[PDB]
């Protein structure tokens, strides 16, 4: 009851006998009464803001830790909580700032169809203010218009962290595409289309590129390793399923007898 | 909601996820499916004792999918929670599919006598039995005689005629309906030789429908045995009438 | 038969294809005939 | 599926023999059978109607074996009359 | 309630069983009546 | 009085007698059809429900004083109907109340006197024999109440009638089910009272009752027998959750549901427009047209419906998104011909290269485009611009250099032309290669069609779907 | 009268499964 509300949260959280005790806490707040009925009587919704207050720590804590299964569990918690019949609980702040968290990261999972079905609960916060949410559909637009610079010049853009383990999972997502669009019938290519293609002046990420695939760096020449197959010839396999094809109509031409 | 819920391991906050579970399934459907596949591996280990709950709302669900041999394989699996429901919607569906899987199965294993039978749950049986009493206490026994014979089960159809309800007419009406209408004869004799056990040890003499159950079988040893207990009580009233019934029924070779 | 919503309510024989208006573009082929001549 | 008219006969005559004991589908399979286009099917059809119900008051088989009479091939007559009388 | 309760707990298995035993006979009627008129088209271009 | 007055007398009697004349016969053949036949699949009990859709909605709009539809209360509270000579007491009766109703006054309704036209008239020996009678004559003051539109102590008697009517409901599909089956006639009235109760909340709420009690029946339904009861349901928990933001119970809801492809067209135009809409929005866009397609072509047969302006106005939405190039002039029919305003000027931008007009488009009409629905196209018509240009380029051109078409799409850099056309290629745009040499952007082979079992493919899609068209009409056509 | 109408429900059910099958079998041979 009233137990570590605003521990340390404001300068750092370097211990993880906080997380035991939050999870005792979280224990204690279930145990006191269920959020499942939820119509009216303010009385439970004093314990309504206090525990939506100790996921959204919560959720801070999860995306500083490192944990990927969490932060959609957290989010889950408090997104069944938006979901009120009778919505009530008025304004908190950190609601714009948390859509913006889960959005960016359901377009880090790569999820296209998820991120449109999502962009239906804002009326009109989305063009004329929330920067936290305006910088995803923002960046969405820029994947769909085809500008990787616009991306990564936006990259250094942020309005309150850094939204570093946000950005490293969509550092992931597309270079792998981009490794996925060169790895084609190409055969050699000079260090230069690395350079267009692919990005920095000789860092260690073309090693990473080196170590666990090939594009070996020779004499100043990557090697892409590239071939093609044959078959016009095949006549067989539509001879097979084509005489299935002919025989299930002549089937049906008759038999309703 | 509840899924995150069921991600972690702890007996006090699975007793909360069941008790949402149970109370808003009507309306939380097949988005809990990710969630069901996580109550099936995890009930392989019981570890807890909630696992009553758990095999209940898996029946829920798959009701509303539709699958029904495995909402029954966990009312079934339920236990007591499942037997003490009998006011729902929900649960006449599933004792209705029981039956039908009941008596498909004895109908099945009434083709093999010789042993290979399959085996049968106590629990199955518990609700058979139990609706049997909720046929004799409502005291419409037609109900009662309806099943018994679908169930082909002898001592339960001895249990409804012995019992003094309508002890003439309701066994009229069962063997009106066996006399009538029958396609398996490999139980016809079974019905035909429970039904002169029932007019032998009841009160009186009354040897005109065994006489009549008799020609139907084929006993010439046991129908001249008591021909000759109607001369040696000095009945020669209705003996004289039945031996006239046994030569216009039955022609020759009896 | 409402079906739930709600209604609002040469050039005219019913013609058209696909382009004939989006061109507009100096469209009277007495200019860009002599235009295309001139810078010949 | 055969076709010797005799086994004909003798598969549609058998309906009387098997099915005496419900009254309720003589009828029912013998009035399209009563209306095939050889003669046999059709006489047989016909002493199947009244073997099968004996001596019950039908209305439709008499009403089947009206048509029945009237029909120029002779010995489908025949049997039309014989079914009439059983009934 | 010895007949009210009970409605739902025994009768019931009858009656919600009784009427997919009717309404395919009522289904299967007009599927029926169909290969019988089907027939006796055939059965009038042959005799003719 | 001297000028309207001497129209006063025509109007009631005779709309009053040829009215109940036919729901009577209608209601006496709905009872023969119920009592013998219960096979009553092309009865009147159809044209009777397209009757009460039509006609009672556009010739009556109040309850119609010289007692025509407030007479019929008084009328009907003295009901019994159970034995022979009681109900030719009460076929007395028919003529007795028509004939003095039709001579004088008899009972006169004051828009407050609803309680007493509605218990009583369930109350004083009424039986459970004629429960359409009873559903349709609690169903027929349900129009003018709504239509009247006057809110004085109105929405509980809205409120009263329909729990009376859903508790009815209750006792027709449990108790004495046998050989009755109005779920012809309940499903509708099911419908045009969740309308009423939906609008009425509308004015002031938001409705999750509704849909708690929705869900309940059809829990209690889906077990017996699917026609039209389970189709007619699923709608109404469908467009709720289409109306409000979400689309998760929407899009589980249209996952797993089989359906009894009987639905009397009525419904298949209704549901192909709402799954249509949902696949919209989940990104899968080929089948999400043709099944708005499959809903426009469906039935054509109505006069300024709305729906038919609705399903054709997201069907040119969406055409556009695919780069399909929704007809360019032919959408311009007497119908609409004012919903297009938006979409012409729309698509006249998306169709060139020109984006200061398109920004001129999109602002100016912008409250239009939320209003109508469709603000779903503010992310997703900038990816279209710039991949039209580059389909435009790929169709006309066959072999043109990086240089060359960066300076056509007006974009000044020759170092992401690589990067559109392999966003084209990955996506489908056009089927082409970029050779990195020195900016080679090649086209396909050389086309041939009718050498490598292409024709095949298209005929054997043909074959098997018209024999369906056969085999299907052969299983409708034979009666007795 | 609610079992002894249930098995008749079945054999009205039966026969007209067999009576659908021979017409329909019938129907071949006819065309033959």
């Amino acid at each position: 009851m009233y137990e570590q509300l605003k521990g340390e949260w404001n300068r750092k959280s370097p211990n993880l006998s906080k997380c035991g005790e939050e999870l005792g806490r979280l224990k204690l707040v279930l145990l006191e009464l269920n959020f499942l009925p939820t119509t009216g009587t303010k009385l439970t919704k004093q314990q309504l803001i206090l525990a939506r207050d100790i996921l959204e720590i919560g959720a801070q804590w999860s995306i500083l830790r490192k944990d990927i299964p969490s932060f959609e569990r957290y989010m889950a918690q408090l997104k069944c909580y938006y979901f009120d019949y009778k919505e009530q609980l008025p304004e908190s702040a950190y609601m714009h700032q948390l859509l913006g968290l889960n959005l960016l990261f359901l377009l880090s999972q790569n999820r296209v169809a998820e991120f449109h079905t999502e962009l239906e609960r804002l009326p009109a916060k989305d063009i004329q203010t929330n920067v936290y949410i305006k910088h995803p559909v923002s960046l969405e637009q820029y994947l769909m218009e085809g500008s990787y610079n616009k991306v990564f010049l936006a990259k250094g853009n942020i309005p309150a962290e850094s939204y570093t383990f946000f950005i490293d999972i969509l550092l992931d997502t597309i270079r792998d595409e981009i490794a996925g669009c060169i790895e084609k019938a190409y055969e050699k290519i000079l260090f230069t289309e690395a350079t267009r293609i692919l990005f920095f002046n000789t860092p260690k990420k073309m090693t990473d590129y080196a170590k666990k695939r090939g594009w070996v760096l020779g004499p100043n020449n990557y090697y892409s390793f590239a071939s093609q197959q044959q078959k016009p010839e095949d006549t067989t396999i539509p001879s097979t399923e084509l005489a299935k094809q002919v025989i299930e109509y002549a089937r049906q031409l008759e038999m309703i007898v | 909601g509840i899924i995150s819920l069921l991600d972690e391991d702890e007996p006090q906050l699975k007793e909360f996820a069941l008790h949402k579970l149970n109370a808003v399934v009507n309306d939380f459907w097949a988005e809990i499916s990710e969630s069901v596949d996580k109550i099936e591996v995890l009930y392989e280990d019981e570890g807890f004792r909630s696992r009553q709950f758990a095999a209940l709302v898996a029946s829920k669900v798959f009701y509303h999918l539709g699958a029904f041999e495995e909402s029954l394989n966990y009312a079934l699996g339920a236990g007591d929670l499942f037997n003490v429901n009998d006011n729902s919607e929900y649960v006449e569906t599933i004792i209705a599919k029981c039956i039908d899987h009941y008596t498909k199965q004895c109908v099945e294993n009434a083709d093999l006598p010789e042993g290979e039978k399959k085996p049968i749950d106590q629990r199955l049986e518990g609700i058979v039995n139990k609706m049997f009493q909720r046929c004799l206490d409502d005291h419409k026994y037609k109900q009662a005689i309806g099943i018994a014979l679908e169930t082909r089960r002898l001592d339960v159809f001895e249990k409804t005629i012995l019992e003094s309800n309508d002890v003439p007419g309701m066994l009229a009406y069962s063997l009106k309906l066996c006399m009538s209408l029958m396609q398996n004869k490999q139980f016809r004799n079974k019905v035909l030789r429970v039904l002169v056990k029932i007019y032998m040890n009841l009160e009186k003499p009354d040897f005109i429908n065994v006489c009549q159950c008799l020609i139907f079988l084929d006993d010439p040893q046991a129908v001249s045995d008591i021909l000759e207990k109607l001369v040696k009580e000095d009945n020669l009233l209705m003996a004289y009438q039945i031996c006239f019934d046994l030569y216009e029924s039955a022609s020759q070779q009896f | 038969m409402s079906e739930k919503k709600q209604p609002v309510d040469e050039d005219n024989w019913d013609d058209d294809n696909v382009e004939d208006d989006f061109s507009n573009q100096l469209r009277a082929e007495l200019e860009k005939h002599g235009y295309k001549m001139e810078t010949s | 599926s055969d076709v010797n008219d005799d086994v004909r006969r003798a598969a549609v005559e058998s309906l009387g023999f098997i099915l005496f004991r419900t009254p309720e589908q003589c009828p029912s399979v013998v009035s399209l059978l009563s209306e095939s286009y050889n003669p046999h099917v059709r006489y047989g059809a016909a002493m199947a109607l009244g073997i099968c119900c004996a001596g019950t008051g039908n209305k439709e088989a008499i009403n089947l074996l009206e048509p029945m009479t009237n029909d120029p091939v002779n010995y489908v007559r025949q049997g039309a009359l014989i079914a009439s009388a059983l009934i | 309630l010895e007949e009210g309760k009970a409605g739902s707990g025994l009768r019931q298995y009858y009656l919600s069983k009784i009427e997919e035993l009717q309404l395919i006979v009522n289904d299967k009627s007009q599927n029926l009546r169909r290969l019988q008129a089907q027939r006796n088209e055939l059965n009038a271009k042959v005799r003719l | 009085p001297p000028g309207g007055g001497e129209q006063e007398p025509p109007p009631p009697p005779a709309p009053q007698d040829v009215e109940m004349k036919e729901e009577a016969a209608t209601g006496g053949g709905s009872t023969g059809e119920a009592d013998g036949k219960t096979a009553a699949a092309a009865a009147e009990h159809s044209q009777r429900e397209l009757d009460t859709v039509t006609l009672e909605d556009i010739k009556e709009h109040v309850k119609q004083l010289e007692k025509a539809v407030s007479g019929k209360e008084p009328r009907f509270v003295l009901r019994a109907l159970r034995m022979l000579p009681s109900t030719s007491r009460r076929l007395n009766h028919y003529v007795l109340y028509k004939a003095v109703q039709g001579f004088f006054t008899s009972n006169n309704a004051t828009r407050d006197f609803l309680l007493p036209f509605l218990e009583e008239p369930m109350d004083t020996e009424a039986d459970l024999q004629f429960r359409p009678r009873t559903g349709k004559a609690a169903s027929t003051p349900l129009l003018p109440e709504v239509e009247a539109y006057l809110q004085l102590l109105v929405v509980i008697f809205m409120m009263n009638s329909k729990r009376y009517k859903e508790a009815q409901k209750i006792s027709d599909d449990l108790m004495q089910k046998i050989s009755t089956q109005n779920r012809r006639a309940l499903d509708l009235v099911a419908a045009k009272c969740y309308y009423y109760h939906a609008r009425v909340y509308e004015f002031l709420d938001k409705l999750d009752v509704v849909r708690s009690f929705l869900h309940a029946r059809l829990r209690t339904a889906t077990l017996r027998h699917d026609a039209d009861g389970q189709a007619t349901l699923l709608n109404l928990l469908l467009r709720n959750y289409l109306h409000y933001s979400l689309y998760d119970q929407a899009e589980k809801l249209v996952s797993k549901s089989v359906f009894p492809e009987q639905a009397n067209n009525n419904e298949w135009a209704r549901y192909l427009y709402y799954t249509g809409r949902i696949k919209a929005i989940q990104l899968e866009y080929s089948e999400a047209r043709r099944t708005m397609t499959n809903a426009l072509r469906k039935a054509p047969q109505h006069t300024a419906v709305g729906f038919k302006q609705t399903v054709h106005k997201l069907l040119i939405v969406v055409e556009l998104l695919l780069g399909e190039i929704p007809d360019r002039l032919q959408f311009r029919q007497p119908s609409l011909k004012r919903s297009l305003m938006p979409y012409f000027l729309l698509t006249q931008a998306v169709r060139t290269g020109n984006l200061a007009k398109f920004n001129q488009v999109l602002d100016q009409f912008g409250e239009k485009f939320q209003a109508d629905g469709t603000y779903t196209l503010i992310i997703r018509l900038r990816h279209n611009v710039i991949k039209t240009g580059v389909r435009m380029i790929s169709l006309s051109y066959s072999r043109i250099s990086l240089a060359d078409i960066a300076q056509k799409l007006q974009l000044d850099s020759p170092e992401d032309a690589e990067f559109i056309v392999a966003k084209a290629i990955r996506d489908g745009v056009i089927e082409a290669s970029i050779n990195h040499e020195k900016g080679y952007v090649q086209s396909k082979e050389m086309i041939d069609i009718y050498s490598t079992r292409e024709p095949q493919l298209a005929f054997h899609q043909r074959i098997s779907f018209c024999l369906d068209i056969h085999n299907m009409s052969v299983k409708a056509m034979r009666f007795p | 009268d609610l079992y002894s109408r249930y098995k008749k429900l079945q054999q009205e059910l039966e026969f007209l499964e067999v009576q659908e099958e021979y017409i329909k079998d019938e129907q071949k041979n006819l065309k033959k």
